[PDB]
RNA sequence: GCGGUAGUAGCAUGCUAGGGAGCAG
RNA sequence: UGACUGCUCCCUAGCAUGCUACUACCG
């Protein structure tokens, strides 16, 4: 329902931030596998809804990476 | 995530709140201390001195579960390996596959 | 690896293999291609070749698809139907096909040296794609030959300024340097730092444009990279606008110029304009007039190069504010004058070479001559604005044409820009004939620009014209002039104001090695972007071939303002021109 | 089926065996009829069985080619897309601090580290403009990821500690705006 | 089949019999008509089924000897390889402090565990957390294995160098931790 | 009238090899 | 970077057997 959605966006944002070579500091993968092995083992959708915004929080303060404007304007949420 | 999946088995009533099928079975990642914490679960090996009276009767009576079998020694010829493309172990994994070594 | 057959307009997912760029070519190209054309190769997902054992018959001729895989005629696996059959290749979209008329395009083009008349003038009448695709295979068949060349490298450190070069041996090595040579060097097995070396003088006098650590050993090779595929046309159909909508204009206007408010209101109730515009006929400073007036428009800046930028990046942070213009550097001369890494801006400039792409609003550029179709394609697909002022003039530089086997095509038969302007007509009234003077403007638009300008301002009668025709003495590998630098130096003395110009030349070492003797500073002809000044010595030779052929610099000669000093050994240019006849000592 | 070469045997012989009994003749004409029939009738029924097998079998190779090349198609586009699936996903979660955090990043308030959990929890956000300070922060409480944070420090570009009572559609032209605004979780 | 020596008869027979259709036969020359090609015809398909078992069976060692020459050309590609390895191990052995224990020892037999520990010249040391460092390799010079080391350098995980003066009590949470020491041995 | 023999095409079974994939300890 | 075993589904190539029609000689 609503714990089985965030439960499989966690995995579709450590893939982005795989993607975008945030292995090469290890002091913040050791950080984003924490947050992605903790929202998977979760058993309310109130703590772990608090895991993702720490989890999405690193996507977006890497800047350039991800063109968050155009990725927001392309038929999603605005 | 396979997402095609997921929306197929949500939209015929899957994974509803207090369900007795629920998701449990997942991929989990590891940091780059994951090695190393591993091979040091090897400190659970202790010596262990037996007591030698009685597996001396154990070892007795446990070959009598593998008496209805046969085995020996076989030539390089009647040798039978399946998937000869797995690793060759260390010194030689920078060479070749296990099929390297068994052709050359 | 699914392409498109532009030759056809076909979706499909071949490839000749033994091709120029290995283009997508559809069931009915790659058919008739192979048979005449000896291109016994196509390329798929998979490539058609034999598929067991040492195999060598590798044609896509009689090959059978069996069994998962292409085998061949002289073993036979046979059990299966040949590849080429019924008229087609076998394939995906085997039904969706739509097939060519004209059957010899590979057949002409792909087996030439890309340098025949014949293909260039069917080329210019061929579509906006398929001609796309003939200057992609121009650029590609130019870097295919650049691998095919010399390498230079140093293995002995001599002392400075004399130092010795050998090329190499019994292959068939002249270059005029235009785009000059950074290899990267070596010392034992690793790629180290050298930097980039210009080579003109040349035991071997070696000239230094920066200071660098020479090492032994280092070679010097240039590698090149691949034009990839664009997604935008080059021309545009005419098509009026509205009205002058959607646009804030400026309750001041100018007073200097007569021809200010007509032609803002043209450009507004017009689309797309070109011109041919000599040096100084609106690029000097009717940008900065667009710039004022269109505040809010989105006006691009670019040229071919970065000096041609500098013509107007000098004086256009004076009247203007310094923070109006954007360029970026990469980590080609330049000079880090601007604010770089800032691509966010009301004017951002742009460059030829690389720009990310936001947004534009109006298209204007600088000389667009030195390439073909690409540039307007690049700059096109790089931006896509809603009004196209061309500046400049198509035939201003003209890139050079490779190797050149037969003659000098007319001008008139350009790629795009030149045939459509003097088969439809002028678009637009435009010049600035405040720089150049009238002895030039006379005969420039006598020539070739019938009724487009005016003369405005007179003559000093100061041009020099002496008619030498001179003895020309060639060499195994070069040749010297005696007579016409002679006289033109005894022309010199005549004057005692003449010590403060420049030594440019249509060949670099002839006034490298004249300038030893005289002491004037090194100078080249490739562009002269942006650069007016008021002294100067023009030359020419080879003539009959490389300098006498056709109207190559007409445009280039007005860079003087009060007179310019141009000899000329024919009988072409001067029937009614009036330079000032004298006879010689 | 038709229009393969060897189909005028399996009609003439057809049609002749046929009529034959109409007209009719010796049991020596049938039989010798008959042994024509089948003699040019096996050319048929191999004909187009061997072309039954290869109509089917270019149908395949013809397939595990559409596999080839869309799966190089969807292995070469992945950067692309599972940036488009994890944005129509956290539209559809349709959450308020996954809501907040994501519009704000947006305008320009990024963060400048992960956003803490505890009690203490420092944070580090960059406000580029004064509407942007004014709907986030009124006082020196500041709403963000739905929560409430205690501003601790005001900081512009190199060092400039900007008091709380000198940031007001006025005094702010003055500055440089990008801020690194320091505040404390609340509870 | 232009060469099988069985077309010969095969040929002639056909010609015989096919050619001389329109020339009246009687029932008598029919059976030459008709038992000339037959026969004929029989051992041309056994002529013809002994080449196509002939042909596949060459077709069987002029691919299963391509492989036997692959392999060999591949044994001598690995067997140059662990050639240039077993020489090049070799070439770093310091045959002044490595003859001077394989001498001590009472038939030139030591264990493996003790040469690297007595013989070796680079240490490298890997160290967790900062309790750790200040019990195994404080400042610039340490004692292990009854000998003396002195630092040479201190890379972290990320590999990147670090100085010991970030190596403080406190400082300690702003480094990868998972810390190597590179010393050299002294004397 | 029938049987045997040698090729050819067509339909299923088992076995031997190669290739891709799924599960278990 | 990708271990050792066992089971099992699907596809292709080759070998032998099993009821038929076609050939042709032979009875
Ligand atoms: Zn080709
Ligand atoms: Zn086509
Ligand atoms: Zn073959």
């Amino acid at each position: 329902s609503k714990m089985s959605d965030v439960k499989c966006t966690s995995v579709v944002l450590l893939s982005v931030l795989q993607q975008l070579r945030v292995e090469s500091s290890s002091k913040l993968w050791a950080q984003c596998v924490q947050l992605h092995n903790d929202i998977l083992l979760a058993k309310d959708t109130t703590e772990a809804f608090e895991k993702m915004v720490s989890l999405l929080s690193v996507l977006l303060s890497m800047q350039g990476a991800v063109d968050i404007n155009k990725l927001c304007e392309e038929m999603l949420d605005n | 995530f396979n997402k095609d999946f997921y929306d197929f088995a949500v939209s015929k009533g899957f994974f509803k709140e207090g369900s007795s099928v629920e998701l449990k079975h997942f991929f989990f990642a590891q940091d780059g201390n994951a090695a190393i914490s591993d091979y040091d679960y090897y400190r659970y090996n202790l010596p262990t001195m037996c007591d030698i009276r009685q597996l001396l009767f154990v070892v007795e009576v446990v070959d009598k579960y593998f008496d209805c079998y046969d085995g020996g020694c076989i030539n390089a010829n009647q040798v039978i390996v399946n998937n000869l493309d797995k690793s060759a172990g260390f010194p030689f994994n920078k060479w070749g596959k296990a099929r390297l070594y068994y052709d050359s | 690896a699914v392409g498109a057959c532009v030759l056809c307009n076909s979706q499909t997912s071949l490839r000749c293999g033994a091709c120029i760029r290995r283009p997508f070519l559809c069931c009915k190209c790659c058919y008739d291609h192979v048979i005449s054309t000896s291109h016994k190769l196509v390329l798929s997902v998979n490539p058609y070749v034999c598929n067991a054992p040492g195999c060598d018959v590798t044609d896509v001729t009689q090959l059978y698809l069996g069994g998962m895989s292409y085998y061949c005629k002289s073993h036979k696996p046979p059990i299966s139907f040949p590849l080429c059959a019924n008229g087609q290749v076998f394939g995906l979209y085997k039904n969706t096909c739509v097939g060519s008329d004209n059957v010899t395009d590979f057949n002409a083009i792909a087996t030439c040296d890309w340098t025949n008349a014949g293909d260039y003038i069917l080329a210019n009448t061929c579509t906006e794609r398929l001609k796309l695709f003939a200057a992609e295979t121009l650029k590609a068949t130019e870097e295919t030959f650049k691998l095919s060349y010399g390498i230079a490298t140093v293995r002995e450190v001599l002392s400075d300024r004399e130092l010795h070069l050998s090329w190499e041996v019994g292959k068939p090595p002249p270059l005029n340097r235009n785009y000059v040579f950074t290899g990267y060097r070596v010392t034992k097995n690793s790629k180290v730092q050298i930097g980039e070396y210009t080579f003109e003088k040349g035991a071997v006098v070696y000239r230094g444009t920066t200071t660098y650590k020479l090492n032994v050993g280092d070679y010097f090779v240039l590698t090149s990279h691949t034009v990839m595929p664009l997604s935008a046309p080059t021309l545009v159909p005419q098509e009026h606008y509205v009205r002058i909508t959607g646009l804030y204009p400026t309750l001041n206007i100018s007073d200097e110029f007569s021809s200010n408010v007509a032609n803002y209101q043209k450009v507004g109730m017009q689309k797309y304009s070109t011109l041919q515009g000599p040096p100084g006929t609106g690029k000097s400073h009717f940008a900065i007039g667009l710039a004022l007036y269109y505040p809010s428009a989105r006006i691009v800046y670019t040229a071919c190069s970065h000096a041609a930028v500098d013509a107007l990046c000098e004086k256009a942070l004076k009247y203007l504010p310094i923070d109006k213009c954007s360029r970026i550097i990469p980590a080609v001369e330049c000079f880090d004058k601007f604010k770089v890494n800032s691509t966010l801006e009301q004017y951002v400039f742009c460059t030829v070479n690389a720009l990310p792409e936001t947004t534009a609003d109006i298209v204007v550029f600088d000389e667009i001559s030195m390439a073909t179709n690409y540039d307007l394609s690049v700059v096109n697909a790089r931006l896509r604005a809603k009004h196209y002022v061309y500046i400049g003039d198509p035939a201003q530089l003209p890139a050079p044409r490779t190797l050149l086997t037969k003659g000098t095509l007319e001008p008139e038969y350009f790629n795009s820009v030149c045939r459509l302007m003097k088969t439809i007509g002028p678009d637009m009234f435009l010049g600035t004939c405040r720089r150049c003077p009238a002895e030039i403007v006379d005969t420039v638009s006598a020539l070739v620009y019938d009724n487009k300008l005016k003369a405005h301002k007179d003559k000093s009668a100061q041009c020099f014209k002496m008619f030498y025709k001179g003895v020309i003495t060639h060499d195994v590998s070069s040749a010297i002039n005696r007579p016409q630098i002679g006289v033109v130096r005894e022309f010199l003395t005549r004057n005692p104001a003449w010590r403060k110009a420049v030594f440019i030349s249509p060949y670099n070492s002839q006034n490298a090695v004249a300038s030893k003797i005289l002491g004037l500073p090194t100078q080249t002809v490739d562009s002269s972007q942006g650069s007016e000044y008021d002294y100067v010595i023009f030359t020419q030779t080879t003539e009959t071939a490389h300098s006498c052929n056709v109207n190559r610099f007409n445009v280039a000669i007005t860079r003087a303002k009060v007179g310019i000093l141009c000899i000329m050994s024919d009988r072409d240019l001067y029937d009614k021109l009036q330079f000032t006849s004298l006879e010689i000592p | 089926f038709s229009s393969l070469p060897s189909y005028a045997a399996f009609a003439t012989a057809q049609e002749a065996y046929e009529q034959a009994v109409a007209n009719g003749d010796s049991e020596v004409v049938l039989k010798k009829l008959k042994k024509s029939l089948n003699v040019a009738k096996s050319e048929f029924d191999r004909d187009a069985a061997m072309q039954r097998k290869l109509e089917k079998m270019a149908d395949q190779a013809m397939t595990q080619m559409y596999k080839q090349a869309r799966s190089e198609d969807k292995r070469a586009k992945v950067t692309s897309a599972m940036q488009t699936m994890l944005f129509t996903m956290l539209r559809k979660l349709d959450n308020d601090a996954l809501n907040n955090i994501i519009n704000n990043a947006r305008d320009g308030c990024v963060p400048l580290n992960i956003i803490p959990l505890t009690t203490a929890a420092k944070l580090m956000v960059v406000i580029p403009d004064y509407n942007t300070y004014k709907n986030t922060c009124d006082g020196t409480t500041f709403t963000y990821a739905s929560a409430l944070w205690e501003i601790q420090q005001v900081v512009d570009a190199d060092s400039k500690i900007v008091q709380l009572s000198e940031i007001s559609m006025d005094n702010s032209p003055n500055l440089a705006w990008p801020l690194i605004v320091t505040a404390l979780r609340a509870n």
